[PDB]
């Protein structure tokens, strides 16, 4: 199922590919950390996930493990990538001491 | 003036009501009823303990007395 | 839980669980809220629901509101009013003054 | 369970966030989430309602096992009420000696 990001970024979770509607021309390509963590962000729309769950969810079904500023550091490269606001609540955002939130609007695809 | 009911202390309607109710009926209880103690009653601030010590000071007495037995 | 709702004339509502009075703008819909009162005006009500329908003497009034207390009966006779005025009683018809005897709450009914 | 409050602000159950919207589920003029404590108490005052709800009752629910300096009380439901905006103080009322209370128009299940 593909799922469009506020009506503006196109994103599918099993191939790993962003499309932009301004310039359709330019494929974005994304890692994998950072794609998983923006579906797992989508999979629960709208509310906040914790920063352990997320980062357990998304490291140990990878079968290995990593420090915690590997997340923040996945977080960084994916407001940079989305070209999203350095702070302020446009697509993704930190919520201190609770976790990650979105801001971008979910519309499945099919 | 240890011998007068606080009643003749000339005091004001909020004062006189207000401790009345502590069983506070001669002088003698009132000049070793520490301060602190009487701003922890009902209905007594700072502006008015400021006018019964006035009264007490116009007669000699005041707070903070140490004393004798009864 | 033995919750008593008290109705007032014109459909005044009293709640004593939330210890809510508000205005009935329908049958006994609450939408208009007067409020909250405080915790004489509370005693004030509660001691004249309890000797419904007799009158209550202002002794007893004053020793449950003051029951240690040198208070005057001017204190009893703004209490009374600050009580009507917040309960938006300018004819004199919520809290009656019972002339010689006392005071009285004019309630419809009881709701358990 | 959505609550409604005056000003058209809405505090939602079904996700973690404060709105101003008409649409009770749709995200409308977001203002954001409020914090753990903040949560708490909006939670604890929403629960009280509509009675007042005792400041005993709020310190022991949100401190269970804190020495609270008593001044807290209020710095608390003072930025509780900026982060909604509460600038007419009409958003949470303070009935005195009796507690606090939070103004709910209609509670969504």
């Amino acid at each position: 199922m593909k799922f469009i990001l506020a009506e503006k970024f196109t994103f599918d979770p099993l191939s790993n590919t962003l499309i932009d509607k301004e310039d359709s021309e330019e494929i974005i390509r994304l890692g994998s950390n950072e794609s998983r963590i923006l579906w797992l962000l989508a999979q629960r729309p709208n509310e906040v996930i914790s920063r352990n769950d997320l980062h357990d969810f998304v490291w140990r079904e990878q079968g290995f493990e990593v420090d915690d500023s590997s997340l923040t550091q996945a977080i960084s490269t994916l407001r940079k990538m989305l070209k999203d606001s350095t702070k302020s609540p446009q697509y993704v955002k930190t919520v201190p001491k609770r976790g990650y939130q979105l801001i971008a609007r979910v519309e499945t695809v099919e | 003036i240890l011998l007068r009911p606080v009643d003749d202390l000339e005091l004001t309607v909020r004062s006189a009501n207000c401790l009345k109710a502590e069983a506070i009926h001669y002088i003698g209880d009132l000049v070793q009823r520490t301060e602190v103690e009487l701003l922890k009653t009902p209905n007594l601030g700072k502006k008015s303990l400021t006018e019964i010590k006035d009264v007490l000071a116009s007669r000699g007495l005041s707070l903070g007395m140490r004393l004798e037995n009864w | 839980y033995v919750r008593v709702i008290y109705q007032f004339p014109d459909n005044l509502w009293w709640n004593e669980a939330s210890n809510q009075v508000y205005y009935a703008q329908d049958p006994m819909k609450p939408e208009r809220l007067i409020g909250t009162p405080s915790i004489m005006q509370a005693k004030l009500l509660k001691i004249l629901c309890e000797y419904h329908p007799s009158p209550c003497p202002n002794d007893q009034i004053i020793k449950a509101l003051w029951p240690h207390g040198f208070i005057s009966s001017e204190s009893l006779t703004q209490a009374i009013k600050r009580t009507r005025d917040f309960l938006n009683d300018e004819h004199k018809t919520l809290i009656e003054n019972v002339k010689l005897q006392g005071y009285r709450i004019n309630i419809i009914q009881v709701i358990v």
